């Protein structure tokens, strides 16, 4: 079943209205509903807390402050703790101070409201440059990773190009918010969520309530959208929920407003990149020395691996002989950064990508050929490695790119192009290529595991449940095809169940873009399991050997009998053979060192390239996205189906995140954009209007649920190129250097035009 | 008081408390939980929901929608786009097979915008769907989903309701609104609705003493006049377009990027102007016209030219018990030229608008007319800039020349949509790009085919 | 009930399910002495 | 579990096997999803199987 | 632990009054409530 | 119509609006779901509760009373029995100690019972236990429990309840009962609630104009007389056995196998006789002691001989707007004796209840009152064996000979207790038993010591 | 702590069991054969009056 293109799991349910999230769940009518105080200071110790108008609104019956909590304050996803109320101070505009518990989520807003507050304020770091200047950080210092001598490299370079730029954060604007609802359960609790990481709610929710981890149930059935904002931020509802209900003994909902999601919450980490690179008299790169500055929020939250992964993709697709990178992660008193989508990937890489174009420009080369120069090389003595040291042996970029220019009639659409920018003095079209290469694997090398139970009742039908969260990427359907593959039935049979911790325990988060690929091992896994026992039994009874029971189509098939594979289950029941197993699965090959920057953090890499083509409009900045061609290496698709979706909706949203989306805070640190009326993701005509995907079907050479390829966050990357034909466009106003910054609104366009007119 | 109405087929009848409730809550409370609430601001589409009366059929937000507007109308939601019997409608069984959906979130929404639109046969999909937000799918599967519906027979069970109805205020003629209101001067007058409903969702705000305009079918009219047309204070921005696109393109593709079509069906230009915001689109572009205003209060009539009516931030000519009724555009204007610049440039709020109408003599520049808004605390002309240009040659240099004096008509702010230099910046740019358009040069962004 | 699988094996036949479709939970029953073993049956079938 | 003290005698069972105070050890309900095609819990066999 | 006579997992919550039966399960407002009509006669058929 | 009580130490006042809802039934609504109905009849104890007012605090079954009946009293369910920190109440951990549960369902109620009975120091088990019903455990280690949690100190926080206080009609004396009664004639009079109940919950009856005597003090009293003592009609069961069992031992020993203590606890003998039954345990009693019973309607007042009251099954000496006031009994009557015969000993209907008294002048018989019930559409005195017997000498053969005049007097019904055969057998069984006992012979079962 | 560094060494944690009674076997037409694994025994002596 695996290599079809079938439908979503519920696109059915999608369809009519019938699927439900954590807020339509029905609850009993007692269901108490509960929202946050929020801190007005960015960073200010409590002075005083008059919370009597709050308990005398309308339908409060509970508040809760940071001396209400039983146990632990803690929702951090990291050693450091992060406190779920504000243990006397306050570290940003938007952290939570009290909670208040209501008969309505209206009127739990409304009391939110109420409460009268006295700060002591404290000077407040809201920039990379007030906490670069107070040595405001995390980690006590940067890490640097060092491959060969760069100042001896770069001093001796025929090319060189110096240049710094801003690259803004991104909100992940999931269309379902935030969400959580806890039910009392004689003496533990259950909780459903809407998580990327149920076993880390059922971890801290445990720890708040003083309860081992047995006394804690988690389900989560499914998210509207996640992209990485719901790794992590889920604790604290859930916390609130659980603790609310211990204290008023009845089941507690909470789901943010727009609004609150937005202030509360944390985003794609803002970065600074500083880059000097240089390059041989023939192109060939010779060293590249980049210093990163990330804006991590208040508190440290998952800014530890995004950073490292944003240094292990400084690269990009690049072999570079000498490389340092110097990565700062600065605390600053705002939203807590996270996890999203790339995960510090597209960062690194864009990094790199913004540098060699620059380089390019300076030696008059086209930065295509520039970049097709210095791909790592193909694959078939001594083999290239990355700066921390793990051979790549699978780069195809070489002979992908190439395809992609040719099916995307590249040369000749870029001859087109300058012709028709020669003729017009108003708009100006832009042409450019990136590409991707992105490693497979959390970096945090033990969160490699996950693990299923299948079961098979004796009708035949099959019930699947493994540890990934499904969120739209198609988790569950590759899941059931990759069960009805194995044991040989029509998918049909196969029914997925709610991510369950009392199912499948210990599980990481769904992330990394490692759903599929560890749970479909996880879930071959258990099949297999159950499959050896059908043959087993069906050997025995015909006499015959296992290996030639043959399950294929609905049928089992041995020593010229057949039967439907109902009645092999059966008879196997009543010959007692049990009819339910666990799977479960660690990646190999693993292993690296993070303060060294040297192993093999990743299993294999995935890789793309997309050519872009836009046009602006010299006068005001607007602008738009004419045409994209890509081809992406998704190995031998689990489903090319859901594959094109993930291509196709992750370069709308990387594109997204490097043109409309902007980020803004105010002299005090207020989140000025915090809903959809001033915070632009992309809308449906900004798509391209032609817009080619296509798929390079290779296996992957690394052994991998069918050989197949991650597909989730690597594409996003791919937006890249939006961005670097807006600076193409830009590029083709004057002979200066436009220095584009991102995100490229139609101001910061504007701006890059002006720079390239010399007109200031 | 007690209102009836037609949901997903059966009659319904409530007895209404609060009459400031939203559709989306009455909806979800009831259990029809197919309807979501993704930002509760009229921004995503996610509630979006079908309306059925004698004008026809259209898709609208139910989180600006509150229910004493929908008396005596026919209301689908996701869980009745499908058939009785279960068959899925041509645009459900088409988001299948075309995977326009992942997450499924917005799907509802998707759904019932598109079973609107194919429900009247509407093709343009970019303005029909602008409003209705998706983050996973790229939009691209979306557009073939529609595409392949477009070719199905409609749905008949749909169409089937059109057969239906055939405290708080609910006036049927301007007469008894003008009677009433006249009697209680600070009452909260509810039109559309499309600004009140966020006073009660974001700023938590309640609002006692309200009456409900959308029923008197009076003041929705468009009338062609001897000189001119009127047009009612509770014509909507759908239906302004819509009568536009003839006579006044510009203003019609203007219109075009007025919030998404589902806030366009039900957001009135009377409205707009009565809400009185500086970003108002509506404003500077009947300003550059050259429209007038009526007001009315009781049976007393004032009539302004509409420029007059603003007068600070805020603030506006108009006098207790005194109500906005009509707009009067000319018959003619084909000067105008309407330009409007945002973030993004579908449902999106202006930086800048602006609004240019130059009459010429031959090469010779009789009158101007030139409006912007969100480059003052008010939409207004820029005078200083218009005498300047009077006698003048129409050629790019002479407008060049006049640029420095929109610095003397404006001192336009910054803020988190653009800064004041941009502002300024662009206020300028807009002249240059009405001389160039006008002397036949390319330059809209929009036009440009790959 | 005693039996929860048999709860679940009958309503599934009541409602033309696949047994993988009908999910039966049981916590504590307040007595069964095999009063238990089957006459949940009627109940579950008629509740389904 | 009918009274019959089922339970926490499979409490003790694991938590003989496993080594550890019977504490740490926590039932969870009877579910044909965890469970496939159990017996009625009868014929005095549900501790023994 | 085998061997030593330890009470019934739910004891405590049996003598509190907090161990939940079928009946006592927190439920939705809008559960509806069933009873069967019984036959009053040994044998027949039924022909209204 | 409001009423207060004490809801296990938190005050409550509720509006009722349905008088007959049983307290069960308001407390699972309430999410108290600790009390559990095992029956819905009387039965099976697993409902206890614990009331307290002035006379104190006893347990009874809350699926027999009305909500109406606990006003101005202290309520205490399960879920208070424990002390507010948390500690556990000596009876609790008890049967934690002792395996006093196996599946649970019982649990409550025998704590609510047990904790009761710790309250006032009781230790009377199989009495005080008879009422609640386990099908688990063998009733042994309840027992053990039992025994070990009398040497505690009492519950400090449940006598605190001490102090509190300190649609259908609710008299507070006699005379306002009786002026309303006779207005309406019609009404449904309730007192313990013990025979009513049924009606609604297992009849499924409705039942309007009603009345509660429970408030009456006046109508529940023991008054000793020159001639005897008064017991009003609200006397409860309870209160009457302990009265009895000075002077009146055997009514006060057939009185322990009356339903159970929660009954007893409510029932009234003024209720046990007008119910009616031919199997009620107070009337062949209180006739062979030839008691008298007292009506009254407004201020008139007849008063006949209890038996006289009893005219056919169903059917008695009542008057429209009249209602039974009190009982009155002799100082002494040493030759009663009461009999009760049932398939269990505790907490069953009467096969069949034999009352005898007689009154000897040495060796001869002066006077015979012999009673039955059960054996008859109605409670009666057995004539024909009566008379046979007066004169003739105080022997066994005696008796003997006259045993077959029983056949005469009555002739029983069979039905799922008993059959005529057994039932006419025993009766005259009971007249052998009486001459064995009085000559001193071994002859009950309950008092074999093993 | 040997669980924390199971887990961390990546060995799963979750186990599934089963067990089928041995040595059964009779036919009930018949009436004959072994359907019992063992057989419980005691005795009571109860005194009445
Ligand atoms: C998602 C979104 C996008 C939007 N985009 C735009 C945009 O692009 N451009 C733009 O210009 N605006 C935009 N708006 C707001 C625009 O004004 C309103 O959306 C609409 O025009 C107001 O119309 P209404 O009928 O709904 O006014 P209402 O909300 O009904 O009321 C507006 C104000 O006018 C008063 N009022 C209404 N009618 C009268 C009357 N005739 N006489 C006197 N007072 C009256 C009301 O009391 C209230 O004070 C947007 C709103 C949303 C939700
Ligand atoms: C579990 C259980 C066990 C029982 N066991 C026995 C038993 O062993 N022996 C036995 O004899 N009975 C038994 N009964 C029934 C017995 O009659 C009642 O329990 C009780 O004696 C009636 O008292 P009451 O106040 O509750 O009557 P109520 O239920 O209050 O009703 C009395 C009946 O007479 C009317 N009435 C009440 N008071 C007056 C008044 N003063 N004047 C005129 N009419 C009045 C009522 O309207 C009703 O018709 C048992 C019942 C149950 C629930
Ligand atoms: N439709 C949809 N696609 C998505 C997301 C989502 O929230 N919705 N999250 C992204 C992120 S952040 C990851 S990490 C992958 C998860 O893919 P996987 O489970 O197959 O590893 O989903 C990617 N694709
Ligand atoms: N307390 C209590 N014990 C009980 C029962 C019960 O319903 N309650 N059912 C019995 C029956 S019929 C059987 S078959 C066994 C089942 O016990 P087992 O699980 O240990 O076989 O418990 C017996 N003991
Ligand atoms: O971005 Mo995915 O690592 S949550
Ligand atoms: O009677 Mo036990 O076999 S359920
Ligand atoms: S909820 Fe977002 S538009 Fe209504
Ligand atoms: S499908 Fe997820 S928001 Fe559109
Ligand atoms: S439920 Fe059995 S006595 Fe009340
Ligand atoms: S323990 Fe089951 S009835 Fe008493
Ligand atoms: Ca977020």
């Amino acid at each position: 079943s695996v290599g079809k293109p079938l439908p979503h799991d519920s696109a059915r349910a999608h369809v009519t209205g019938q699927a439900r999230y954590l807020d339509d769940l029905p609850c009993p009518a007692n269901t108490l509903h509960l929202a946050f105080g929020l801190s007005t200071e960015a960073s200010a110790a409590i002075t005083g807390l008059d919370l009597e108008p709050v308990r005398e609104s309308p339908g409060v019956i509970a508040v809760f402050t940071a001396a209400d909590l039983p146990h632990d304050n803690d929702a951090s996803p990291a050693p450091s703790p992060e406190p779920v109320l504000a243990t006397g101070e306050v570290h940003f505009v938007g952290q939570p101070i009290f909670l208040v518990a209501a008969t309505s989520h209206r009127a739990a807003r409304i009391a939110a409201r109420k409460a009268r507050i006295t700060y002591a304020p404290r000077p407040a770091i809201l920039t990379l440059d007030q906490a670069l200047a107070a040595d405001s950080r995390f980690e006590g210092g940067p890490v640097i990773w060092a491959r060969g001598d760069v100042e001896t490299a770069l001093a001796g370079a025929a090319h060189l190009a110096e240049g710094c730029f801003e690259i803004g954060g991104q909100e992940h604007f999931y269309l379902e918010g935030q969400a959580a609802l806890a039910l009392p359960a004689e003496g533990g609790v259950v909780i459903h969520c809407s998580s990327q990481h149920p076993s880390e709610i059922q971890h801290k929710v445990a720890h708040a309530l003083g309860l081992a981890f047995h006394d804690v149930r988690v389900e989560m059935r499914r998210m509207g959208g996640g992209f990485g904002g719901k790794e992590s931020q889920g604790n604290h509802l859930a916390i609130a929920c659980a603790v609310a209900a211990r204290a008023t003994g009845r089941p507690c909902k909470m789901r943010y407003d727009r609004d609150d999601d937005m202030v509360i919450t944390g985003k794609r980490h803002d970065f600074r990149i500083r880059y000097r690179i240089g390059a041989d008299a023939s192109g060939k790169l010779l060293g590249a020395d980049f210093v990163h500055l990330a804006r991590c929020g208040w508190s440290a939250d998952l800014s530890l691996p995004v950073c490292d992964r944003a240094m292990l993709h400084a690269d990009g697709s690049y072999f570079v002989p000498a490389l340092r990178i110097e990565s700062h992660r600065l605390r600053t008193n705002t939203q807590s950064n996270t996890a999203f989508r790339g995960f510090g990937g597209p960062q690194g890489a864009l990094g790199m990508e913004r540098a060699i174009e620059h380089l390019a420009r300076g030696m008059g080369r086209d930065p295509a050929e520039l970049r097709a120069l210095n791909f790592y090389d193909p694959p078939e003595k001594k083999t290239q490695t990355t700066h921390y040291g793990q051979e790549v042996a699978d780069c195809v970029l070489g002979e992908l790119v190439t395809r992609l220019q040719k099916s995307a009639n590249f040369t000749t659409r870029r001859a087109e192009i300058a012709a028709w920018n020669s003729t017009n003095r108003t708009l100006a079209r832009g042409i450019a290529l990136s590409p991707v290469k992105f490693g497979i694997s959390f970096t945090l090398t033990h969160l490699n595991q996950a693990g299923a139970l299948v079961q098979i009742y004796t009708d035949g039908s099959v019930a699947l449940n493994h540890g990934g969260t499904e969120m739209g990427q198609g988790l569950h359907a590759k899941m059931v095809q990759v069960a009805a593959a194995v044991l040989g039935i029509d998918p049909v049979q196969v029914r997925i169940t709610a991510t369950d911790t009392s199912k499948v325990p210990n599980t990481s988060a769904t992330a990394a873009s490692s759903g599929a690929d560890m749970n479909g091992m996880a879930v071959k896994d258990a099949c297999e399991t159950l499959r050896g026992r059908l043959a087993g039994f069906v050997a025995a009874r015909e006499g015959c050997a296992a290996r030639d029971v043959i399950f294929d189509a609905g049928q089992v098939q041995a020593s010229g009998k057949s039967w439907r594979f109902a009645e092999i289950v059966a008879a196997a029941y009543m010959a007692r053979i049990s009819l339910s197993a666990t799977g479960f699965y660690a990646t190999p090959k693993l292993s690296w060192d993070r303060l060294r920057g040297q192993g093999r953090p990743f299993l294999y890499f995935a890789y793309g390239a997309a050519i872009t083509e836009v046009v602006i409009d010299r006068l005001t900045g607007e602008n738009r996205i004419l045409r994209t061609d890509i081809l992406h290496d998704a190995g031998a698709s689990l489903n090319p189906a859901l594959d094109i979706g993930q291509i196709e909706g992750a370069y709308v949203q990387g594109a997204g995140w490097l043109t409309t989306e902007e980020l803004v805070w105010d002299h005090c640190g207020r989140l000025m954009t915090h809903a959809p009326s001033t915070y632009k993701i992309p809308a449906f005509s900004d798509r391209p209007r032609i817009f080619n995907v296509a798929l390079w079907d290779q296996p992957n050479r690394e052994e991998t649920i069918f050989r197949s390829k991650a597909v989730g966050e690597p594409p996003f990357l791919l937006g890249i190129s939006a961005f670097l034909a807006l600076h193409d466009a830009c590029a083709a106003c004057g002979p200066h250097w436009p220095d584009l910054q991102a995100p490229a609104t139609p101001e910061a366009v504007l701006a890059a035009v002006r720079r390239a007119e010399g007109r200031a | 008081m007690e209102i009836a109405f037609l949901l997903n087929g059966e009659t319904r009848r409530v007895r209404i408390e609060d009459p400031t409730q939203s559709l989306l809550e009455l909806l979800r409370a009831e259990g029809l939980t197919g309807t979501k609430e993704g930002c509760n601001e009229g921004d995503c589409g996610a509630c979006t929901v079908m309306i059925r009366d004698a004008a026809g059929s259209r898709a609208v937000n139910a989180c600006l929608m509150m229910l004493p507007q929908i008396a005596g109308k026919a209301l689908r939601t996701i869980e009745g786009i499908a058939a009785p019997d279960g068959r899925l409608h041509p645009v459900q069984q088409a988001m299948i097979d075309h995977h326009g959906s992942q997450c499924g979130f917005c799907t509802p929404g998707f759904i019932v915008s598109m079973a609107a639109a194919h429900d009247r046969d509407r093709k343009d999909y970019d303005d029909l769907l602008a409003g209705n937000l998706c983050r996973c799918t790229g939009y691209a599967p979306i557009l073939r989903a529609a595409e392949a519906a477009a070719g199905e027979p409609p749905a008949d069970w749909l169409q089937a309701d059109a057969a239906f109805t055939l405290p708080a205020f609910l006036p049927e003629t301007s007469d008894a609104l003008a009677d009433w209101y006249l009697a209680h001067p600070e009452a909260t007058l509810i039109a559309g609705g499309t600004d009140v409903s966020l006073w009660v969702t974001k700023a938590l705000r309640d609002l006692p003493e309200v009456a409900f305009l959308s029923h008197c079918k009076d003041l929705a009219q468009i009338r062609e006049t001897p000189d001119g047309y009127g047009i009612g204070a509770g014509v909507t921005i759908a239906a302004l377009r819509a009568f536009a696109e003839g006579p006044h393109p510009a203003l019609a593709g203007l219109l075009r990027r007025f919030a998404s079509e589902q806030v366009r069906q039900v957001a009135t230009i009377g409205g707009n102007i009565a809400n009185g915001s500086p970003i108002g689109d509506g404003p500077p572009a009947l300003i550059a016209m050259g429209a007038s205003l009526t007001l009315r209060r009781g049976q007393e009539r004032r009539r302004m030219p509409l420029e007059d009516f603003f007068l600070e931030y805020r603030k506006q000519d108009r006098r207790p018990g005194e109500f906005v009724e009509s707009v009067t555009l000319p018959k003619s204007a084909p000067g105008l030229r309407c330009y409007k610049l945002s973030k993004r440039f579908d449902q999106d709020i202006s930086a800048v608008c602006g609004c240019l109408n130059l009459t010429l003599k031959g090469s010779k520049i009789e009158t101007a007319r030139i409006a912007f808004g969100g480059m003052a605390g008010v939409p207004k002309r820029a005078a200083a800039f218009e005498a300047a240009l009077i006698g003048q040659d129409f050629r790019e240099d002479t407008i060049a020349a006049a640029l420095p004096l929109l610095a003397q008509d404006f001192t336009p702010l910054s803020d988190m949509r653009a800064s004041a230099a941009y502002r300024m910046n662009a206020a300028q740019a807009m002249a240059l790009r009405y001389v160039r358009e006008l002397s036949g040069e390319a330059v809209a962004v929009l036009e440009v085919m790959p």
